[PDB]
C-alpha cells in the first residue's frame, strides 16, 4: 500500500513538472514563431520595393 | 573526341553569388534574395553540357560533380533548390552524422542517384 | 524477490539469481492479489532456502 501511494504521488509530481516544462517551451517557440514571421514580411517587402523601384 | 573526362565544380553558390554582383552592377532588376532572374537557366545551361554521347557521336562521355553549400543544414534555400532540381542525383553529408564518428557522412535517406543499377557491376548490383 | 517489471528488467541485465517473480497487479491491489507469492515468501525461509529476509520499498 504504501509503494503505491508513493508510485502515484511520484508520476503526478513527475508529470507535473512535465507539464510546466512544456508550456515554457511552448512559449519560447512561440516568441521565436513571431520574430521569424517578421523578419519574413520584412524580407518580402523590402524586395518587392527594390524590385519595383530598380525599374 | 571519344575519351571519357570527369569535371568537378567545387562551388556552384559562389558562382551564383558572382553572377548575382555582375548582375546587379549592370543595373539588371533583381529578383528573390536580389538573384537575377536567369539563376537557373545559368546552372541549366551549364549542366546539360555533361551527356553520354551515342555510339554515332564517338561514344565519349562527361560527367560532372558540382558542388553547393548549405547554411546550418537548410535545404530549402533558393540555390540548392534550383541545383537539386536539375541534376541527376544528390550526395548529403550531415554535421551531426559526421561529429557521430561515420564518416563519409553520407545520409541514405536524403541521398539518392536516379540511375542507379545501371551503373553498377553485376556483382555489386547482386 | 522483486515486484514490478522494472525491477526484473534491471536484474536482468545485470548478473543478478532473480528466483520469484510477479508482474501484473491492479492499481489498488488487495490482500489476495499476492497473498499467493507472499505465502511462498514465507515458506521458502520456513523451508530453509534462505535464512534472512529484507524489504525495499
Amino acid at each position: 500500500l504504501d509503494a503505491k501511494a508513493s508510485e502515484h504521488a511520484a508520476r503526478m509530481t513527475a508529470m507535473k513538472n512535465a507539464t510546466d516544462n512544456a508550456n515554457e517551451l511552448i512559449r519560447t517557440l512561440t516568441l521565436s514563431y513571431n520574430r521569424a514571421r517578421q523578419a519574413a514580411i520584412t524580407q518580402e517587402i523590402t524586395e518587392i520595393v527594390a524590385g519595383a523601384n530598380a525599374l | 573526341k571519344g575519351k571519357h573526362v570527369l569535371v568537378v565544380y567545387d562551388d556552384l553558390s559562389k558562382q551564383a553569388a558572382a553572377y548575382r554582383e555582375l548582375s546587379l552592377l549592370l543595373r539588371r532588376p533583381p529578383g528573390r534574395e536580389a538573384y537575377p532572374g536567369d539563376i537557373f537557366y545559368l546552372h541549366s545551361r551549364l549542366l546539360e553540357r555533361a551527356a553520354k554521347l551515342s555510339d554515332a557521336k564517338g561514344g565519349g562521355s562527361l560527367t560532372a560533380l558540382p558542388f553547393v553549400e548549405t547554411q546550418a543544414g537548410d535545404i530549402s534555400a533558393y540555390i540548392p533548390t534550383n541545383v537539386i532540381s536539375i541534376t541527376d542525383g544528390q550526395i548529403f553529408l550531415q554535421s551531426d552524422l559526421f561529429f557521430s564518428g561515420v564518416r563519409p557522412a553520407i545520409n541514405a535517406g536524403l541521398s539518392v542517384s536516379r540511375v542507379g543499377g545501371a551503373a553498377q557491376i553485376k556483382a555489386m548490383k547482386k | 524477490i522483486v515486484i514490478g517489471r522494472v525491477g526484473l528488467s534491471f536484474f536482468r541485465k545485470r548478473n543478478m539469481p532473480v528466483i520469484l517473480d510477479i508482474t501484473r497487479l491492479p492499481d489498488q491491489p488487495s490482500f489476495a492479489d499476492i497473498k499467493e507469492i507472499a505465502r511462498k515468501t514465507v515458506g521458502l525461509f520456513a523451508d530453509g532456502t534462505f535464512d534472512e529476509l529484507y524489504m525495499y520499498y
